[PDB]
């Protein structure tokens, strides 16, 4: 009756330190549709994050893309924080430029 | 263009 | 190539938080081109692709009329289904619908689609004959009976074989520079030691459109399906998609592995190896 979200965190273009890019958090495979998604920089919530219009896949599961402009660096840590009825607590997925 | 005159379930 | 159009409707009740939200989005292939959201400050059909913006006021008025009417219709449907399943007024429930047409390389109708779901479970679907229904349960049989009495299948058939195809062809022409353009993946293989004994080979495909792609690892020419981590194809945010496939291999055996890529945009299928 309920499906927990799959979560991928990644960049629009190949990451290069110092160059403006886009940070994506893609949530998919979930049901029902209500979901909380935050993009984080060094543990802090990024403001003005945008997202796609609600849609769903052939198996009825929903998907959304959350995204924001960002400039990758050596030290700065990025992540996506997701909450959903299926989760006991918010799940945090760290951005890894190799994935 | 979407379907018109759609009937309820 | 082959093309499709789909509309995706979500109607979600939310007791204590107003009337059920209705959102509709329209796609040609993997490109969204319109949206309507009853929760918007001023609900109206909005363009989401450049090639639809040229449609006249009559087009947008017509769309908005349909979606505003649907908002009310789907609220009645939510009430009906709550009853069909003996559910209380306390819980939140969801009706989803997806419908549209597929065209072959010839531009002619391949097949039509119309499916509905309740709380994420298949509820009722139009069969491929566009003439009969498949109901999932005794509740959906009530809907089926009502739809048979109202000639709904005939209505869907007329739409799917007529307006759906006619408008899809129009969109494809107006958006030909993008909708009829396949962008091949940019590919590369990365190498990530996991220990003295093993390393990860990751095959990347970036910047491709449409989303349909085949990415596979072989070992000595044998498919490694079970041992491959294949992430879901994901949107880049610029219309294109990304995917990768990874295998963990014994150190020194990297050259026994090949990554194979198939995509409509490629002059020819790719065979990649790790290049130290």
């Amino acid at each position: 009756i309920q499906r927990t979200p799959k979560i991928q965190v990644y960049s629009r273009h190949p990451a290069e330190n110092g160059k403006s890019n886009f940070l994506n958090c893609y949530v998919s495979g979930f049901h029902p549709s209500d979901i909380e998604v935050d993009l984080l920089k060094n543990g802090e919530r990024i403001e003005k994050v945008e997202h796609s219009d609600l849609s769903f896949s052939k198996d009825w599961s929903f998907y959304l893309l959350y995204y924001t402009e960002f400039t990758p660096t050596e030290k700065d840590e990025y992540a996506c924080r997701v909450n959903h009825v299926t989760l006991s607590q918010p799940k945090i997925v760290k951005w890894d430029r190799d994935m | 263009i979407p379907l018109t005159e759609e009937a309820e379930l | 190539g082959s093309h499709s159009m789909r509309y995706f409707y979500t109607a979600m009740s939310r007791p204590g938080r107003g009337e059920p939200r209705f959102i509709a989005v329209g796609y040609v292939d993997d490109t969204q081109f319109d949206r309507f959201d009853s929760d918007a400050a001023s609900p109206r059909t909005e363009p989401r692709a450049p090639w639809i913006e040229q449609e006249g006021p009559e087009y947008w008025d017509r769309n908005t009329q349909i979606f505003k009417t649907n908002t009310q219709t789907y609220r009645e449907s939510l009430r009906n289904l709550r009853g069909y399943y003996n559910q209380s007024e306390a819980g939140s429930h969801i009706i989803q619908r997806m419908y549209g047409c597929d065209l072959g390389p010839d531009g002619r109708l391949l097949r039509g689609h119309d499916q509905s779901a309740y709380d994420g479970k298949d509820y009722i679907a139009l069969n491929e004959d566009l003439s009969s229904w498949t109901a999932a349960d005794t509740a959906a049989q009530i809907t089926q009976r009502k739809w048979e009495a109202a000639r709904v299948a005939e209505q869907l058939r007329a739409y799917l074989e007529g307006l759906c195809v006619e408008w899809l062809r129009r969109y494809l022409e107006n958006g030909k520079e993008t909708l009829q353009r396949a962008d091949p993946p940019k590919t590369h293989v990365t190498h990530h030691p996991v220990s003295d004994h093993e390393a990860t080979l990751r095959c990347w495909a970036l910047g491709f459109y449409p989303a349909e792609i085949t990415l596979t690892w072989q070992r000595d020419g044998e498919d490694q399906t079970q041992d491959t981590e294949l992430v879901e194809t994901r949107p880049a945010g610029d219309r294109t998609f990304q995917k990768w496939a990874a295998v963990v291999v014994p150190s020194g055996e990297e050259q026994r592995y090949t990554c194979h890529v198939q995509h409509e945009g490629l002059p020819k299928p790719l065979t990649l190896r790790w290049e130290p």
